[PDB]
C-alpha cells in the first residue's frame, strides 16, 4: 500500500509515497481504468 | 549533611598546608567556610 | 425529509437541520434518541460528549474533521451529541489561563457546522440538562 | 582488521590553532577561584598519594554556577590556553539527534576518546539541556533524555580511581538538577561565581582599563562607590560604550563625560518605587 | 542535421554517467587508507585515486565517493543546507534611508555598531577597544523595526540573513539546534555577515521548571543560541540584529551584555516626527496645492509610524469616491478622523524597557 | 541491625537499575530472594520508591514500567512472611506523595 | 531516421518509475594540473559545465557530475527532480507538491450568492467591494493616483448579524483563486507544523497570482499574548508570530489579499492592528427596522406567500433579532401552513413563527395588569 499526493495531466504520472520507504512517480496498471484514482486516497502498488 | 562537607573541605585545607596532619585551625576555617554557604 | 422529499420540494421550504433537546434529568432524551435511531432508514453516529476532550493539543479538531468527513462520505447520516456542556458552552476570559483547547475544539465544530459550503443532507441532535451556559453562537439558528 | 584505538569518534580535540588566546592574567579578581580550579585539575596528577593517606577520596568533577555573566565560560576558556594536557570541549545539547540511540552512542565515544588519548580535561558547558531531574513523562522523547543521563551517570563512576581525566562543567542555575550529580563518586567539588564586591570591582576595572588611553582627569574609584549590582560583563560594556562614544566624537582619548554617559546607558532601569510607602 | 542531432548525441552521452556518494573524512590512516563516513549511516575505509593532493584531505572535509569500488574521488567545499539558501539571496531590492524619518538618532546608533567597525576598523584599534557584537530593537508595533532592518539590508548587502524565528522548530527531537549549527557555520565561512533574527519572542522567552516536555525542546534550542553567541569559539565580523515587541519576557542570560551590547529604543513619534513621516508618504500623491499638514498632525496623538501611511491610503479612497482624481485637504481631515476612530480598540502596550 | 543480631542490606536502586526499564521488576524480586536466603536480616530502602511511583495514575498514563515495579514490590511486600527471617525499614522524606492508605 | 533512432533510445531509458528527490545546491568543478593519459577520467577535471548534489527520498545524499536531461539554469535549490533508480541521474523537473492539508482547502465548488441577498447592509458592502474588487480589476485606476493597494479587512460584530455571507459573496463574484482557511486548522499536533502550514498556505497563493485568502474565526489562533504557562498557548503564539511576519513586514506582497472575521475583538492582539495586517475595521450592528423587513422579503422569495402581509408590522414586533433569527421566522412560518396543510401563508403563520423563535418558557404570569 501507498499514498497518492499529486496527479499530472493527460499522461497519468502519479507522484506517490509508500509510508516511510521513499517517494516515487509511477503509473497505473492495465487491470484498472484511470477514473477512481483521484488524489488523496491510498492505492496498492506492486512491489517489483 | 553539611558535616560531611566540613570534613572533606577540612581535608582540602589540610592538603593546601602540604601536611598529612588535619589541624584544629583547619576545622575552624572549615566551619567558617561551610557555614558561609 | 429523509422519507418524503416530495412535500418540501413542491412547497419550497427547508428543514431545520439542527434541534436541541433539554429538560430535567431522566425525562426521555435518551429514549427519544434511541427512538430516532430506531426507524432512521439511514446511518446513525453517536458521540460521547467527553470523547473530544483529549490530552494533546489540537487532536479534538482532528476528531471533528474526520467525523464530518465520514458524515460527508455516506449519504444522509444523523449526528447525535450527548451532554454538550463537556464540549463547551462558556467563553470565559476572566484571566484566561484556564480552558482554551476545548474552546478550540468547540470552534472547529462551530465552523464545520455552518458556513462556506455547508454540510448537506445531515442532521444534528443535541441534548443537555443546563442549556443556559451555552455559546450564543450555538443558540443562533441555522445550527440550532 | 583492528584499527588504531581512536578512528571514528566524530568529535575532534582542541587542535593547536583553536586556543582562544585568553591569558590567565587577563582575568582580574578571581584568585579565590582561579587558585581553586588550578589545584583541582593539574595538582593531583603528582600528589595523588596525599589523598589516600588522609582520606578525602579525590574528586573527579567540579560544577560551576552563578548569575549569568560573572565569569564562568572565560575561566574554562582560560585553562584551555595554559594547559599542557589534551583538552576536549563538547556542546551540552549536541547529543539530541533524531535517531534511536545515537545519543548514548556518541557519549560513549567521548569518554573512550578521553580515556585513551591523554589525561585530558573534558568540558561540557550548559548541562541544563540534559541534567534536569524531571520525570518519565511518556511522550516519546524524554526516555532518550533520561537514558543519556543514565549513560552519563554510569560512566562517571568506575574508571579506575587513578585515571586523570578531569571533568569540568558549568551552568547558571544549579537547582534544576538530579541530586545524584551532586553526590559522591561523581562531580563533587563546588564553586560559586557570585557578583563582585568593591575590591574585585577595582581589580576588574584596572585590568580592562589598562589597554586604552584613560587620560588622567578620569576618576576610577568614584564609579566603584555606587553598588548597582554590577556583574562581570557590565564592566566590559561600560568600557566599550565609553570608548564607542569617544569614537563617535572622532576622539582617541577617553574622558570623564564618556564614562558618565556609559553609566547612564548601562544602568538606569532601577528607579521604580513609590514615595508614600515609606 | 540541425541542432536536434547534436542535442541527441549529448543526450545519449549523459545517460552513461553515474552518481557518486557524498561523505566526510574522519582521519588519515595510512598514505593509501582513509576512513570515511557516509552521511546516511555507516562508515567505511577507502583509498584515494593517486593525485587528489592528500595534504588537502583534512579531517572534517566533505568528499565524493564512487559507487562500486567506493574510493575517494574529489574533495568538495562545505555544505550549505538549502534551508539556509532560502534565507540568504532572497530579499528584493529596497530604497535607502530617505523613506524612514523621525528616527535619525536611532539610525546613527545602528550605523556605529554595524557599518563603522567593518568600514573603518583602524579607528577602534587606535583606541584599542573591541567593537560591539549585536543590538536589540524593541517598542510598540507599527513604528518600523522591520523596515529599519530593510534599510540596513539594502545598504551594502554584505551577507544578510533573515531568520523567521518560527521555522527554527521542527517535528523531531533534533534538527532545531542543528540548523543553528549550519547557519553560524555559514556565517563563519563568509566573514562579513549580518544575522537578522526577527520576532525572537517565539523561540526565546524565560526559563521554566518542569513545565512540559514540549518546552524542553524550545529551551534546548534557546540556550544553544546562548552558547554559540560567545561560548568557546568567538566570532569575527559577525553582527546579529534582533527585534521584538516585548523585551520583558526575554531570558536574562539572553539580555546580558556581550550578547546584546546596546539596546535601542523606538518610541511613538513626536509632532515633528509625525510631520516629516507624512511628508514622505504624501510624496507621490497628485494633490491639489492647498494642503496644510499642520492641522492634520494636530489631530493625531498616539498614532504609530504606520497609521499615517493608512491616512495617506484612505485619502485616495475618498478621491476614488466620485473619481475626483486630485486629493483635497478636506479628504485629509476626513480620513484622519476615520483612522482615529479605529484607534480606540487596541492600546495599553507601554512595555518596560529591557 | 547490629544490635538485633542481623545483617544489614542497603539498596541504592535509584535510577541506574531502571535504565533497562523492567529491571526494577526483577530488582525487588532477586533482592528479596537473597534477603530470604542469606540470614535473619533487615532491608533498607530509601525515598526513591516514592520517587518511582505515587499511585496508579500512570496505569492510565503509561507506568513507565516503574509503577509496575512498585506493583511487583507490592505483592512481594505482601506475600507470606509473618516476620520469618525478613524485615524491612523505610527511610524517606516527603511522606505524603505515596499510597500508604492501601 | 538517424537522429530519430537516438530519439527512440532516449525515451527507452526513461521508462516511468522515477524516484523523486531534492536538489541541495549547484556546484562547478575547476580542472586540475595535468590529467594522466591512460588513467584519465571524464567525470573529473575535464568538466567545465555545471553540477549538482542531490538528497534522495531515502535520506541518502548523492552527487552527480552531469546534470543530464535538464537545463542547469532552470534548477534552484529546494526544488524537486525525478531522478532514476540505478544511475540516479536527473531526468524530469516536476511541479512542486505541497502538504496534504494545504492541498484540500482550495475553493473548487465555486458558490453562487449575489449581493442582493445581504439586504440591510449596503454601507458595509460598499467599502468591502472597494478594498477588494478594485485592485485586481483596475490596476491602472489606482496607479494613476499612485498610492498603495489595501492590505487586509477585519469584519466583526455580534454573531448573528451576518459576516460569512460577504465572504461567500466575494468568492461568487471574483474569478480569482479564492482560498479558504479556518481558525483551528492552524493549531496542529506537534511543535512546528503550524509554521509550516501557514508558509505552505501563502506559497500556494504565490503562483496563483490573483488570489484571496480567507481566515475565519480569528479569535481561535491570535489570542492576546501575555505572561502565562503551559505549552498550549506557546504553540499558538508561535504560529501567530509566524503569521504576522509572513503577512506584512519583510518581503511585501500585493498579490495576496487576506480577509479575517471574528465575533469578539477584545481578545485579539494589538499587533494584528498594525500597518498591513488589518487595514480597515468594519462594524456589523444588529438590524434596526427596515433591514429586518428587508431580510424577510429576501428569504421568502422561494416560498408561496399570500399577498396580504405587511412586513413593517413584523419588523416592529420582532425586536432584538438578527439576520439568522429573522431567517428562522420565515422557515418556521412556512411549516405552520404545512401543519394545517394550507399552501399560501398568512399573517398568523408568521406570528406563530415569531412566538416559537423567541423561545419563551412556561410563564404563569397571570398576576399582571
Ligand atoms: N415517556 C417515557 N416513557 C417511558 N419510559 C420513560 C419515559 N421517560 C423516561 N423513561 C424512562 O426513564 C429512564 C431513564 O431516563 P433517560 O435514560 O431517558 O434519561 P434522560 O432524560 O436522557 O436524562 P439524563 O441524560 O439527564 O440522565 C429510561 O430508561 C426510560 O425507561
Ligand atoms: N573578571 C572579568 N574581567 C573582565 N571581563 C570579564 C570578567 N568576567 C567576565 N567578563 C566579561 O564577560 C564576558 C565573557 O562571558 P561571561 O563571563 O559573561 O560568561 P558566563 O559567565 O559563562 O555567562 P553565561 O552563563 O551568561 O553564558 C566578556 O564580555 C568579558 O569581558
Ligand atoms: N442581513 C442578513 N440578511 C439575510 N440573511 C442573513 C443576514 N445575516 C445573516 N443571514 C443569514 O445567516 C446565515 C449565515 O450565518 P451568518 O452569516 O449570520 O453567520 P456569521 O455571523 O458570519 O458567523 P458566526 O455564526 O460564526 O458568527 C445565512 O442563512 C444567512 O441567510
Ligand atoms: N518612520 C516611519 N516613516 C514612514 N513609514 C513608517 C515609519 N515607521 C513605520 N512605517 C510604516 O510601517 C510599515 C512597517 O511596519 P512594521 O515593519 O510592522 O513596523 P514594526 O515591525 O516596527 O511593527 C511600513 O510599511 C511603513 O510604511
Amino acid at each position: 500500500c501507498t499514498k497518492i499526493i499529486n496527479a499530472d495531466s493527460e499522461d497519468p504520472k502519479y507522484i506517490i509515497n509508500v509510508k516511510q520507504f521513499a517517494k516515487f512517480v509511477v503509473d497505473l496498471s492495465d487491470q484498472v481504468a484511470p477514473t477512481d484514482i483521484e488524489e488523496g486516497m491510498r492505492v496498492g502498488v506492486d512491489r517489483n | 549533611a553539611e558535616v560531611k562537607g566540613v570534613c572533606t573541605e577540612a581535608g582540602m585545607y589540610a592538603l593546601r598546608e602540604r601536611r598529612v596532619h588535619v589541624t584544629q585551625e583547619d576545622f575552624e576555617m572549615a566551619v567558617a567556610k561551610v557555614m558561609q554557604k | 425529509p429523509l422519507l418524503h422529499p416530495e412535500r418540501f420540494v413542491n412547497l419550497g421550504i427547508e428543514p431545520p437541520k439542527g434541534v436541541l433537546l433539554f429538560g430535567p434529568p431522566g425525562t426521555g432524551k435518551t429514549l427519544c434518541a434511541r427512538a430516532v435511531a430506531n426507524r432512521t432508514d439511514a446511518c446513525f453516529i453517536r458521540v460521547i460528549g467527553s470523547e473530544l476532550v483529549q490530552k494533546y493539543v489540537g487532536e479534538g479538531a482532528r476528531m471533528v474533521r474526520e467525523l464530518f468527513e465520514m458524515a460527508r462520505t455516506k449519504k444522509a447520516c444523523l449526528i447525535f451529541f450527548d451532554e454538550i456542556d463537556a464540549i463547551g458552552g462558556a467563553r470565559f476570559d476572566d484571566g484566561a489561563g484556564g480552558d482554551n483547547e476545548v474552546q478550540r475544539t468547540m470552534l472547529e465544530l462551530i465552523n464545520q457546522l455552518d458556513g462556506f459550503d455547508p454540510r448537506g443532507n445531515i442532521k444534528v441532535l443535541m441534548a443537555t440538562n443546563r442549556p443556559d451556559t451555552l455559546d450564543p453562537a450555538l443558540m443562533r439558528p441555522g445550527r440550532l | 582488521d583492528v584499527l588504531p584505538p581512536e578512528a571514528d569518534s566524530s568529535i575532534m580535540m582542541l587542535t593547536s590553532d583553536q586556543k582562544p588566546d585568553v591569558m590567565y592574567a587577563d582575568i582580574g579578581g578571581m584568585d579565590i577561584q582561579k587558585q581553586e580550579v588550578r589545584e583541582a585539575v593539574e595538582l593531583p596528577l603528582t600528589h595523588f598519594e596525599l589523598y589516600k593517606q588522609i582520606g578525602i577520596d579525590p574528586p573527579r568533577g567540579v560544577l560551576m554556577y552563578g548569575p549569568p555573566g560573572c565569569g564562568k565560560t572565560m575561566l574554562a576558556k582560560a585553562v584551555a590556553h595554559h594547559t599542557t594536557a589534551a583538552f576536549i570541549r563538547v556542546v551540552g545539547s549536541e547529543f539530541v539527534q533524531k535517531y534511536l540511540g545515537e545519543g548514548p552512542r556518541m557519549v560513549r565515544d567521548v569518554f573512550r576518546l578521553a580515556k585513551e588519548n591523554a589525561p585530558a580535561i573534558i568540558f561540557i558547558d550548559e548541562i541544563d539541556a540534559i541534567a534536569t531531574k524531571r520525570f518519565d513523562a511518556q511522550t516519546g522523547a524524554d526516555r532518550e533524555v533520561q537514558r543519556i543521563l543514565l549513560e552519563l551517570l554510569n560512566q562517571m563512576d568506575g574508571f579506575d580511581q587513578n585515571v586523570n581525566v578531569k571533568v569540568i562543567m558549568a551552568t547558571n542555575r544549579a537547582d534544576t538538577l538530579d541530586p545524584a550529580l551532586l553526590r559522591p563518586g561523581r562531580l563533587d567539588r563546588k564553586i560559586e561565581f557570585p557578583l563582585p564586591d568593591r575590591r574585585q570591582k577595582r581589580l576588574i576595572f584596572s585590568t580592562i582599563t589598562s589597554k586604552m588611553n584613560l587620560s588622567e582627569e578620569v576618576d576610577l574609584e568614584d564609579y566603584v562607590a555606587r553598588p548597582d549590582k554590577i556583574s562581570g560583563a557590565d564592566i566590559n560594556s561600560i568600557c566599550q560604550e565609553s570608548g564607542m562614544l569617544a569614537v563617535r566624537e572622532n576622539r582617541y582619548i577617553v574622558l570623564a563625560k564618556d564614562f558618565e554617559k556609559a553609566y547612564k546607558t548601562v544602568i538606569k532601569k532601577d528607579e521604580q518605587e513609590h514615595e508614600f510607602y515609606k | 542535421l540541425t541542432k536536434q542531432y547534436e542535442k541527441s548525441e549529448n543526450d545519449l552521452k549523459a545517460l552513461q554517467s553515474v552518481g557518486q556518494i557524498v561523505g566526510e573524512v574522519l582521519k588519515q590512516l595510512t598514505e593509501e587508507k582513509f576512513i570515511v563516513k557516509a552521511t546516511n549511516g555507516p562508515r567505511y575505509v577507502v583509498g584515494c585515486r593517486r593525485q587528489l593532493d592528500k595534504s588537502k584531505l583534512k579531517p572534517g572535509t566533505r568528499v565524493a565517493l564512487d559507487m562500486t569500488t567506493l574510493t575517494i574521488m574529489r574533495y568538495l567545499p562545505r555544505e550549505v543546507d538549502p534551508l539556509v539558501y532560502n534565507m540568504s539571496h532572497e530579499d528584493p531590492g529596497n530604497v535607502s534611508y530617505s523613506e524612514i524619518g523621525g528616527l535619525s538618532e536611532q539610525i546613527r546608533e545602528l550605523r556605529e555598531v554595524i557599518e563603522l567597525p567593518l568600514t573603518n576598523p583602524e579607528l577602534f584599534q587606535r583606541v584599542g577597544i573591541i567593537p560591539p557584537k549585536g543590538c536589540l530593537l524593541y517598542g510598540p508595533p507599527g513604528t518600523g523595526k522591520t523596515l529599519l532592518a530593510r534599510a540596513v539590508a539594502s545598504q551594502l548587502d554584505c551577507n544578510f540573513l533573515k531568520v523567521v524565528s518560527s521555522s527554527i522548530v521542527d517535528k523531531y527531537i533534533g534538527e532545531s539546534a542543528r540548523l543553528i549549527r549550519e547557519m553560524f557555520n555559514y556565517a563563519r565561512d563568509h566573514q562579513p555577515c549580518i544575522i537578522f533574527m526577527d520576532e525572537i519572542d517565539a523561540i526565546g522567552g524565560r526559563r521554566f521548571s518542569e513545565g512540559t516536555s514540549a518546552d524542553r525542546e524550545i529551551q534546548r534550542t534557546l540556550m544553544e543560541l546562548l552558547n554559540q553567541m560567545d561560548g568557546f569559539d568567538t566570532l569575527h565580523r559577525v553582527k546579529m540584529i534582533m527585534a521584538t515587541n516585548r523585551p520583558d519576557t526575554l531570558d536574562p542570560a539572553l539580555l546580558r551584555p556581550g550578547r546584546l551590547d546596546r539596546k535601542i529604543h523606538i518610541d511613538l513619534p513626536n509632532e515633528q516626527a509625525r510631520l516629516d513621516i507624512l511628508k514622505i508618504h504624501a510624496g507621490p500623491i497628485t494633490k491639489h496645492g492647498e494642503i496644510d499638514y499642520e492641522a492634520i498632525v494636530k489631530l493625531s496623538d498616539g498614532f504609530n509610524g504606520a497609521d499615517l501611511r493608512n491616512v495617506c491610503t484612505e485619502a485616495g479612497m475618498f478621491a476614488i469616491r466620485a473619481d475626483h482624481d486630485f486629493v483635497v485637504q478636506e479628504d485629509f481631515m476626513k480620513a484622519v478622523r476615520k483612522v482615529a476612530d479605529s484607534k480606540k480598540l487596541e492600546s495599553k502596550l507601554d512595555y518596560k524597557p529591557v | 541491625a547490629h544490635h538485633t543480631d542481623c545483617t544489614f542490606i542497603r539498596v541504592s536502586g535509584s535510577e541506574l537499575v531502571q535504565k533497562f526499564i523492567g529491571e526494577g521488576a526483577r530488582m525487588v524480586r532477586e533482592l528479596f530472594v537473597m534477603a530470604r536466603e542469606h540470614a535473619p536480616s533487615i532491608i533498607f530502602m530509601d525515598e526513591i520508591d516514592s520517587i518511582g511511583s505515587s499511585r496508579l495514575e500512570g496505569g492510565s498514563g503509561g507506568d513507565s514500567e516503574v509503577q509496575r515495579t512498585m506493583l511487583e514490590l507490592l505483592n512481594q511486600l505482601d506475600g507470606f512472611e509473618a516476620t520469618k527471617n525478613i524485615k524491612v525499614i523505610m527511610a524517606t522524606n516527603r511522606i505524603d506523595i505515596l499510597d500508604s492508605a492501601l | 531516421d538517424k537522429i530519430k533512432e537516438n530519439s527512440e533510445k532516449i525515451k527507452v531509458n526513461k521508462t516511468l518509475p522515477y524516484l523523486v528527490s531534492n536538489v541541495i545546491e549547484l556546484l562547478d568543478v575547476d580542472p586540475n594540473d595535468q590529467e594522466e593519459d591512460g588513467a584519465n577520467i571524464d567525470l573529473d577535471s575535464q568538466r567545465k559545465g555545471k553540477c549538482a548534489v542531490i538528497k534522495t527520498s531515502t535520506r541518502q545524499t548523492y552527487f552527480l557530475p552531469v546534470i543530464g536531461l535538464v537545463d542547469a539554469e532552470k534548477l534552484k535549490p529546494g526544488d524537486l527532480v525525478g531522478v532514476n533508480k540505478d544511475s540516479y541521474l536527473i531526468l524530469e523537473t516536476l511541479p512542486t507538491e505541497y502538504d496534504s492539508r494545504v492541498k484540500a482547502m482550495e475553493v473548487d465548488e465555486r458558490p453562487t450568492e449575489q449581493y442582493s441577498d445581504i439586504g440591510g447592509l449596503d454601507k458595509q458592502i460598499q467599502e468591502l467591494v472597494e478594498a477588494i474588487v478594485l485592485p485586481m480589476n483596475h490596476k491602472e485606476k489606482f496607479e494613476n493616483l499612485g498610492i498603495q493597494p489595501p492590505k487586509g479587512v477585519l469584519m466583526y460584530g455580534p454573531p448573528g448579524t451576518g459576516k460569512t455571507l460577504l465572504a461567500r459573496a466575494c468568492a461568487a463574484q471574483t474569478k480569482a483563486t479564492f482560498l479558504k482557511l479556518a481558525g483551528p486548522q492552524l493549531v496542529q499536533m506537534f511543535i512546528g507544523d503550524g509554521a509550516k502550514l501557514v508558509r505552505d498556505a501563502f506559497a500556494l497563493a504565490k503562483e496563483k497570482a490573483p488570489s484571496i485568502i480567507f481566515i475565519d474565526e480569528l479569535d481561535a489562533i491570535g489570542t492576546k499574548r501575555f505572561d502565562s504557562e503551559k505549552a498550549g498557548d506557546r504553540e499558538v503564539q508561535r504560529t501567530m508570530l509566524e503569521l504576522l511576519n509572513q503577512l506584512d513586514g519583510f518581503q511585501p506582497n500585493t498579490q495576496v489579499k487576506v480577509i479575517a472575521a471574528t465575533n469578539r475583538v477584545d481578545i485579539l492582539d494589538p499587533a494584528l492592528l498594525r500597518s498591513g495586517r488589518l487595514d480597515r475595521k468594519i462594524e456589523f450592528p444588529m438590524p434596526n427596522e427596515e433591514a429586518r423587513a428587508r431580510i424577510m422579503q429576501i428569504h421568502s422569495r422561494k416560498m408561496n406567500v399570500s399577498p396580504d402581509v405587511n412586513y413593517e408590522e413584523l419588523a416592529r414586533c420582532t425586536d432584538d433579532f438578527n439576520g439568522a433569527q429573522c431567517k428562522a421566522v420565515c422557515v418556521e412560518a412556512g411549516m405552520i401552513a404545512l401543519r394545517r396543510g394550507a399552501t399560501e401563508l398568512t399573517h398568523e403563520d408568521y406570528m406563530e413563527g415569531i412566538l416559537e423563535v423567541q423561545a419563551k418558557k412556561k410563564a404563569n404570569l397571570q398576576y399582571y395588569a
